């Protein structure tokens, strides 16, 4: 539980 | 989710080498105040912590033990 | 002392945004919304296949040249018998015994 | 020759007369067939050299150019696409023109069998780049900085014009062929002594020279990507392809005219590698970093040793592709940013990791890492520079410690620390700008499986 | 000779294989540190055998 | 950017150093440019030439890893005194205290062994004694030449 | 179940890292008294180091002049 | 926050506890004399690692 | 590994620390009890006690930030600003 | 390491230089003294293949170990009494060694009482 | 010296940043808990034994020979917290501090993998894009003549507003992302 | 007593240790106020276009650009041809010349002589 949002650049491209 | 901290009257520093610091503060007149804060790694279960030639030797009993058992077990064997 | 109360009053709102910023990073339980998508295989493809293929480049290709593997001759002992022809090495002279 | 002058020359027909749309793509398009058809030139034999014609000829040294040179094309127009993308049509057009243009004149400089031919290629040269740097740059000072790029290398050349003349009278011809010979032995006197001078300073000027360098991080920094990428992949190494053909003529005076250049690239490889430490414009730091590898070419082609030769074309070759992708990836910076400052943008890797991979790989070949051909070259012309004095291993190897320092340091500020705060437009990686970053460094790559053709005409 | 040169150079390019694997990734692994500590086991155990018969 | 925040000549008029103060954003008690023997500073500050590392660290800096606002004049040298170089940060020991110590320190090691290498440590027995006349075949003597023999004797 | 954290006093101990510490001390000992036992010159000495001055004139050939 | 129970921890000392315990031994008994081993020395000199190790 | 820190966690751990401290009552205490003002504490015991807190929590407060935190719901506040805590 | 003390600290005429030594002949002291005796054959020591250090006047133990530890593989502690023997020679020449040390030392000796000797004569 | 709000530092302030430099100093000296704590209540005895000096020149003489006797008995490797400057973890996470923005940058199809929240993301945006021009009248009405003279800034006056200059301390990364 | 700790260029002295630190007069409080207001300014114009929604890109730093402005255009304009700096430009500029020039050319003199005297092992060198 408790998970957490990882903000990180586009890795779609 | 909830920790349960302990109660805090339990440490208490006598029995502790903070109680030979309040001694030694106290023969020229002073006095220490975080103590009981300090208290905790002087008891419980890290009291009694070994020596240095104490720890060399963990597991010199159980180990000198099953040397005996083999050269017992070789010098039997051999005949 | 410590703060002023204007200080007091920012750091608090300042604060009651935060802790609403690091809620609101938090994770719904649909979310990651994903799009829609032999034991001893290990020992086969990273190690059988590979020992074929090398094997057989060490074999029919490496090994067709010359001194491309160049391996030290076997040391030899008195009293040896050797597999390609049938000579025995000879020993040595009996010793002078020291002990 | 002419199955690629031809080709070049129609893409002008090909360039006008596209669609508004589609010049881009199809200049890209039969571009790199161009390219894909500049292999058939590999056909070089142990003896002797693919002699095509009476104007031109191609052996193991201009090969690899050649083949750089109609690679590099393409990767130019990928390159200058998107800056150029709200140019006006016409002027867009005129600037692929001039592309195409620099290399229809640098195909014929490097298979030109005759000198003064080569002379006319080789300042031929001079006026698509001086109109590309001087149109397309971006900063004031293009103009003073195409006017730097004009008159080092006319200055240099001028006197060249009349040392190749001279030969023309006095042996009759400057067909390479007949000159390799009927060569006289160029015995020590003053005029002599001049006729070295004004054989060998266009060349100079050209590499550049240390001392003579300055016009480079002007014309190398205030020139587009296309024009950064011509003139440090291609237009650097028409010095030393010219040295390479014309100490043939020069001996056995270089044996000792030679000496005081020699020391102006010893000490100046290990000045202007120090100076790449502490530059502010990562463009100028390439454009010193350029400076200082193509000192060592200047030294492997003045020390006439075979080791030397094959390791100054083998680091032509390598610092072609190596210097055309750092500045590729300064631009890649610059379009996000609009500055040069490399204190500017810091942390990258937070925010481009494939690209940060690129600036890794390119400053892992920039500080010639083996196996690499960059390495292969570096590694030659130590060698034969030992085999010249036991001394300069020092100064070569001190050279080998900054020329690691500022390709990491380059690699620490860009890409590495903490990111800048108050820049929020760094977009992600376009698949051009990769693209563009991979047609660098895979050849570059390849090329070390197979470095027997980029080891020139005495492999 | 055969089996000598063939597992020396098979530790090597068993130690090769798993970087081809990252470099020919698309999904996320399913425990990619696993694979590659299996494959330095089974590299450890291929380089054994030439080291048994250096002893022998 | 226009010309008159950009560097420009050496200030000589009061006005001028007051107008460079204010161009390079501080106090004209604190401006105080390089000083004019033609090295090419013109009117730029002469920073005090400390490193960054010596800086409040727990600042709010706008660029944290510089410690570095935004606005305040950069050292000539900032890409010098950057973390990842140059620190001039006060040190336990004097300088000349530690120049001194190592300098005794190396010297005085490699003082001691020259003096070991004059005076060698060695095991009281004689020469090791090998057969075949000192082995002269087996360190490539050629066979077609005879050496002179080696003989050693029981003891 | 895991080892849950504990405030200001010893932590909790699993039985397994407990045999296992005291296994291989034990096995540590074992080696050391074992290999002391059966090798016993590795520390002490090999060869007995001889005397030098004991040795006669006679087997050294010094003729006494 | 004391822990250590891992399988993963405990095997990874644990095969270079087997190493230490037992390697030495193991790949000195097993590779072939390449010098001739100095194995005569006087006692003070053969018990002068030990010696100034316990000191 | 590594729990996480609540306002409850942190406050108690807070409050265990003063109940320790041997100038402060553990009854007259709460979160709110100022102490210069409440429990009549020194300066020089304000630096002791947040010093008590970074050996506590294990981090370091700058003196900047040390100097303002005049009782136990600040500093509560302050440790839930810099371990982010309910997220 | 007292020889090291004798060597430095005392007299260093009267200490065998141990560069150049023997500086007597073999023979000084010596009615027929006898050579040392090579067992293996040079060309048996050639296909074992030793080391240039390990071709001394013993290297037939050594040969004969290498035999046993190549034909008890992996039985790597089957050939302790081979190593034993090739370790006790490798002993004996030691103490040669050391026997030729002591006799240069007693024969420097001899050299001083007997220059001692004629300078008190004559 | 460096503050943001003080323009320098007070007598009181550089005698307390002088007393935790030395306990923190003396407790890298004095490694056990028990044999620190008799020497750290010493060093307390020592700093209030001139406590009570009203002679301000004597007392900052006594703070300057007591920060020389700090310079001389300091450890020379003294203890550092591990996200402390100069600890052994200090900014080790930077790396992983990927500021908030780029998320504006990402494609859709990854986008659409957290619809709620980017749903919940974009009230964040809309929040701050109108409470920004509130915030800038509320500084200039504020700020005196000449600039401001300190770093300090003010909370919201009204209610509903935000504070100014609010949103990259509210959304900076997290310590540990 | 103690040692005073003396300054050095790459060691400077302490914060704590300087006695100008300790200067309790009005003008220093002036100096201090007056530049914690220029900062505060400088602050106050980065963070007010810092946290703009409105802004997208690179907060230009006229400090910045200035400096690079410095280190790279602004040298020559401001150069004066003078003792000073001929002698470092003739001291740091052909000084290691002639240095490297004598240098290899007595290495390459005593190696041409060694070479044509037959003196030189040069025996397995085939490669150059
Ligand atoms: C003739 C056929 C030939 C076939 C074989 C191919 C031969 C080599 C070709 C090039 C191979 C490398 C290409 C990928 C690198 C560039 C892109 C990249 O970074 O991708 C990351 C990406 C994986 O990362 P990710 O997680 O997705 O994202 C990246 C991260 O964001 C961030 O990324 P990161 O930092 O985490 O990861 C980057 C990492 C960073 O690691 C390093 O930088 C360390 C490298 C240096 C130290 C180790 C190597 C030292 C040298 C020894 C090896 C060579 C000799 C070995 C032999 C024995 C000794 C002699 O590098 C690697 O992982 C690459 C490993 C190989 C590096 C090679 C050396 C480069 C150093 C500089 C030059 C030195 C000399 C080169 C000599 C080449 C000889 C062939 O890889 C891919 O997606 C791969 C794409 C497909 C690649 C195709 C390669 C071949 C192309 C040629 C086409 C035409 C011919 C047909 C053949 C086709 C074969 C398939
Ligand atoms: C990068 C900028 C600098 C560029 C430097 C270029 C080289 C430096 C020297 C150039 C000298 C001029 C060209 C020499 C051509 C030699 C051809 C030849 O036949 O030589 C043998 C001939 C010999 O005459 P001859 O061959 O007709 O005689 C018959 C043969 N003998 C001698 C046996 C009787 O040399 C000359 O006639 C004169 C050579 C020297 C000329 C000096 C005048 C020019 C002054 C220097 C100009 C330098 C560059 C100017 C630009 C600077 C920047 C703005
Ligand atoms: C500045 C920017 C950075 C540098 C860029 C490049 C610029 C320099 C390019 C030219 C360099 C100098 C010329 C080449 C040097 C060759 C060796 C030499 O001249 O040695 C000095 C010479 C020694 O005498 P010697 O060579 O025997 O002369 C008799 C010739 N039969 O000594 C003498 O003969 C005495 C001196 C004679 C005068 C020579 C003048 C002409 C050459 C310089 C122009
Ligand atoms: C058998 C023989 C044995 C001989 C042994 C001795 C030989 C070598 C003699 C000494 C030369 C090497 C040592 C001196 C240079 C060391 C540079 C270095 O490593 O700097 C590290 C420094 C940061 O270090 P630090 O402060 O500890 O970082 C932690 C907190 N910031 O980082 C920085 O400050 C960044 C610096 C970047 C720029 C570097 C500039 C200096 C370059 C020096 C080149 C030396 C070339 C030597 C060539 C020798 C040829 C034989
Ligand atoms: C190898 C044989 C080691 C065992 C025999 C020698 C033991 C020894 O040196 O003991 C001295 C000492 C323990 O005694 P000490 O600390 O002086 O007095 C307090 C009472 N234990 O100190 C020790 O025992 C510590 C040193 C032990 C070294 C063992 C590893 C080598
Ligand atoms: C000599 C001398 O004093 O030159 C100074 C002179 C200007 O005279 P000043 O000192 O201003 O009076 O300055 C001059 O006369 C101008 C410079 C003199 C020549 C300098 C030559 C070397 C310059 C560096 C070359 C690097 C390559
Ligand atoms: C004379 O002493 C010959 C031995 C070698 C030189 C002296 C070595 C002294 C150090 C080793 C023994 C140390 C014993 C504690």
């Amino acid at each position: 539980g408790k998970r957490l949002f990882i903000i990180k650049p586009s890795g779609f491209y | 989710s909830k920790m349960e901290l302990p109660d805090y009257k339990q440490w208490k520093i006598e029995g502790t080498p903070l109680e030979t610091v309040q001694e030694k503060l106290a023969a020229r007149g002073l006095r220490d105040p975080w103590g009981r804060n300090e208290a905790w790694r002087y008891m419980g279960g890290f009291a009694n912590n070994v020596s240095f030639v104490g720890a060399l030797l963990k597991g010199f009993k159980w180990g000198f033990a099953a040397f005996v058992v083999a050269v017992g077990a070789e010098y039997y064997l051999e005949s | 002392s410590g703060y002023t109360p204007d200080e007091k009053l920012r750091l608090q709102q300042l604060r009651e945004l935060r802790r609403r910023w690091l809620k609101d990073q938090e994770l719904s339980p649909r979310e990651p919304v994903l799009p829609p998508r032999r034991h001893s295989i290990f020992a086969f493809t990273h190690v059988l296949i590979p020992v074929w293929i090398i094997h057989y480049y060490l074999k029919y290709h490496v090994t067709t040249k010359p001194y491309t593997i160049v391996e030290k001759k076997p040391r030899i002992f008195p009293g040896d018998t050797i597999l390609e022809t049938g000579e025995v090495i000879p020993p040595m002279k009996e010793f002078p015994d020291q002990h | 020759m002419l199955k690629y002058i031809i080709p070049t020359m129609m893409l002008m027909p090909l360039t006008w007369l596209s669609k508004n749309s589609m010049i881009w793509i199809n200049t890209t398009l039969h571009s790199l067939l161009i390219s894909l058809t500049s292999l058939l030139l590999l056909n070089q034999f142990g003896d002797n050299s693919l002699n095509f014609s009476l104007t031109f000829f191609s052996d193991s040294l201009s090969t690899p150019l050649l083949i750089l040179t109609m690679w590099l094309l393409p990767l130019m127009l990928m390159a200058s696409q998107h800056h150029l993308s709200k140019e006006n049509l016409a002027r867009k057009k005129l600037f692929i023109s001039m592309l195409i243009l620099l290399q229809l004149f640098l195909i014929m400089t490097f298979t030109a069998t005759e000198l003064i031919f080569f002379y006319i290629m080789f300042e031929a040269t001079l006026v698509p780049t001086l109109i590309i740097i001087t149109r397309w740059g971006n900063q004031t000072e293009r103009l003073n900085a195409g006017l730097y790029f004009l008159f080092y290398t006319l200055a240099g050349s001028l006197p060249l014009l009349v040392a190749l003349i001279y030969i023309q009278n006095t042996m009759g011809s400057l067909n390479f062929l007949i000159l390799q010979y009927w060569v006289q032995p160029m015995p020590n006197s003053w005029s002599n002594t001049f006729m070295w001078l004004a054989c060998m300073m266009a060349f100079m000027v050209k590499m550049p020279l240390y001392g003579l360098h300055l016009w480079l991080p002007k014309a190398h920094v205030e020139a587009p990507i296309a024009g950064s990428m011509v003139l440090a992949a291609i237009l650097l190494k028409l010095g030393g392809y010219g040295m390479m053909r014309i100490t043939l003529l020069l001996n056995p005076i270089t044996d000792f005219m030679a000496y005081p250049f020699i020391m102006l690239s010893l000490w100046g490889m290990i000045m202007t590698s120090s100076i790449c430490l502490r530059q502010t414009d990562l463009k100028s730091l390439i454009a010193y970093s350029s400076v200082s590898h193509m000192a060592l070419v200047i030294v492997a082609i003045l020390i006439q040793t075979p080791w030397s030769y094959m390791g100054a074309t083998a680091l032509m070759i390598a610092h072609g592709l190596t210097s055309s992708m750092l500045f590729c990836l300064a631009n890649s910076n610059y379009e996000r940013v609009h500055s040069r400052t490399m204190i500017l943008a810091r942390g990258l890797q937070t925010l481009l990791p494939l690209m940060a991979a690129w600036w890794l790989l390119a400053s892992l070949t920039n500080l010639a890492l083996p196996p690499s051909i960059n390495l292969i070259g570096e590694l030659f012309v130590v060698m034969s520079t030992f085999s010249w004095s036991n001394i300069t291993i020092i100064l070569m190897g001190l050279n080998m410690v900054i020329t690691a320092l500022y390709s990491l340091y380059m690699l620490i500020t860009t890409q590495r620390g903490k990111h800048t705060h108050h820049i929020n437009n760094i977009l992600p990686s376009f698949t051009r700008e990769n693209a563009l970053m991979s047609l660098h460094m895979l050849p570059l790559l390849l090329l070390s499986l197979n470095p027997k053709i980029i080891l020139g005409p005495l492999y | 000779m055969n089996l000598f040169s063939s597992l020396t150079l098979v530790t090597l390019i068993l130690l090769t294989m798993p970087i081809a694997a990252i470099n020919f990734n698309t999904h996320k692994f399913t425990n990619y540190p696993l694979y590659v500590k299996t494959t330095i086991s089974c590299a450890f155990i291929t380089s054994m055998i030439p080291t048994m018969m250096f002893i022998h | 950017i226009t010309k008159d925040m950009l560097p420009g000549p050496y200030p000589k008029t009061p006005e001028e150093r007051a107008a460079a103060a204010k161009k390079y954003n501080m106090r004209v008690e604190d401006y105080e440019p390089y000083p004019d023997d033609g090295m090419g500073y013109g009117d730029y500050p002469k920073l005090p030439d400390r490193s960054q590392q010596e800086r409040d660290p727990w600042y709010d800096w706008d660029h944290p890893d510089l410690r570095l606002n935004w606005g305040e004049p950069m050292h000539w040298d900032l890409d010098m005194y950057i973390r990842n170089r140059v620190d001039t940060s006060p040190t336990p020991v004097n300088w000349n205290l530690m120049c001194k110590h190592l300098f005794g320190f190396v010297a005085f090691m490699l003082f001691m062994f020259w003096v070991g290498e004059t005076y060698p440590t060695y095991q009281p027995v004689g020469p090791k004694q090998y057969p075949y006349n000192n082995l002269y075949l087996e360190r490539g003597g050629d066979p077609n030449k005879e050496p002179e023999p080696v003989v050693h004797y029981e003891i | 179940a895991h080892i849950e954290p504990r405030y200001r006093q010893f932590p909790q101990l699993t039985r397994s890292q407990v045999i296992q510490a005291e296994f291989f001390s034990a096995t540590m000992w074992f080696w050391i008294l074992w290999r002391f036992w059966h090798d016993s010159d590795a520390v002490l000495g090999h060869f007995p180091y001889p005397d030098p001055s004991q040795w006669t004139d006679e087997e050294l050939g010094i003729p006494p002049d | 926050n004391i822990n250590e129970n891992n399988p993963f921890l405990i095997n990874s000392i644990k095969r270079l506890l087997i190493g230490s315990l037992f390697a030495g031994f193991i790949i000195s008994n097993n590779i072939p004399p390449m010098t001739i081993p100095q194995m005569t020395m006087p006692h003070y000199l053969k018990m002068t690692a030990l010696t100034v190790t316990i000191l | 590994d590594a729990p996480p820190l609540t306002l409850e966690g942190i406050k108690d751990r807070v409050l265990y620390v003063l109940k320790l401290y041997d100038k402060i009552d553990p009854e007259k205490l709460s979160v709110n009890s100022h102490f210069m003002k409440d429990l009549g504490l020194d300066s020089l015991d304000q630096v002791e006690i947040i010093m008590a807190m970074e050996d506590e929590f294990g981090f370091e407060i700058p003196d900047i930030d040390a100097e303002k935190l005049m009782c136990p719901q600040e500093i509560v506040d302050y440790i839930a600003d810099k371990k982010d805590v309910y997220e | 390491g007292a020889h090291l003390a004798r060597r430095y600290l005392g007299d260093a005429s009267v200490e065998p230089e141990p560069l150049r030594m023997p500086t007597f002949p073999p023979d000084y002291g010596f009615p027929e003294r006898k050579e040392r005796e090579m067992v293996a054959t040079q060309q048996e020591m050639n296909d074992a293949q030793l080391v240039l250090q390990q071709r001394d006047y013993c290297a037939h133990y050594l040969i004969r170990f290498l035999k046993c530890k190549r034909d008890s593989f992996p039985n790597f502690l089957a050939c302790k009494h081979e190593q034993h023997d090739w370790d006790y020679c490798e002993h004996l020449d030691y103490v040669k060694r050391m026997k030729e040390f002591e006799r240069e030392r007693r024969l420097l000796q001899r050299k001083k009482r007997r220059e001692q000797r004629e300078a008190d004569m004559a | 010296a460096f503050l943001p709000s003080a323009a320098y530092l007070t007598h009181q302030q550089k005698v307390l940043q002088l007393y935790k430099r030395a306990l923190r100093h003396l407790e890298s000296r004095c490694v056990h808990r028990d044999k620190y704590r008799y020497f750290a209540c010493l060093l307390r005895a020592r700093f209030d034994e001139h406590k009570n000096e009203k002679d301000m020149v004597k007392a900052t003489q006594l703070l300057r020979e007591a920060e020389k006797e700090f310079w001389h008995g300091q450890h020379p490797q003294p203890y550092i917290f591990p996200e402390s400057p100069g600890g052994t973890s200090y900014e080790r996470y930077e790396c992983y501090k990927v500021p908030e923005w780029c998320l504006d940058d990402w494609h859709p199809s990854e986008k659409a993998m957290y619809p709620d929240y980017f749903a919940k993301r974009e009230q964040w945006k809309k929040l701050r894009r109108e409470s920004w021009e509130r915030e800038v009248k509320q500084l200039q009405e504020e700020t005196p003549v000449g600039g401001p003279r300190t770093e300090a800034l003010p909370p919201a006056r009204k209610q509903g507003d935000l504070p100014p200059l609010w949103w990259h301390i509210v959304t900076r990364p997290r310590e540990r992302p | 007593s103690f040692p005073k700790y003396e300054p050095s260029r790459l060691a400077s002295l302490p914060t704590t240790l300087d006695p100008a630190e300790y200067d309790i007069s009005s003008e220093t409080r002036k100096a201090q106020a007056e530049r914690l207001a220029i900062r505060s300014r400088l602050k106050r114009e980065y963070q007010l276009q810092y946290n703009d929604p409105s802004r997208r890109g690179v907060v230009e730093d006229p400090a910045l650009i200035r400096w690079t402005c410095a280190r790279s255009a602004n040298v020559y304009p401001n150069f004066r041809p003078n003792t000073k700096t001929s002698l470092l430009g003739a001291l740091f500029g052909i000084g290691p010349l002639i240095f490297w020039y004598y240098v290899f050319k007595t290495d390459r003199d005593r190696k041409e002589k060694l070479i044509q005297e037959g003196k030189l092992d040069r025996t397995f060198n085939i490669s150059y």
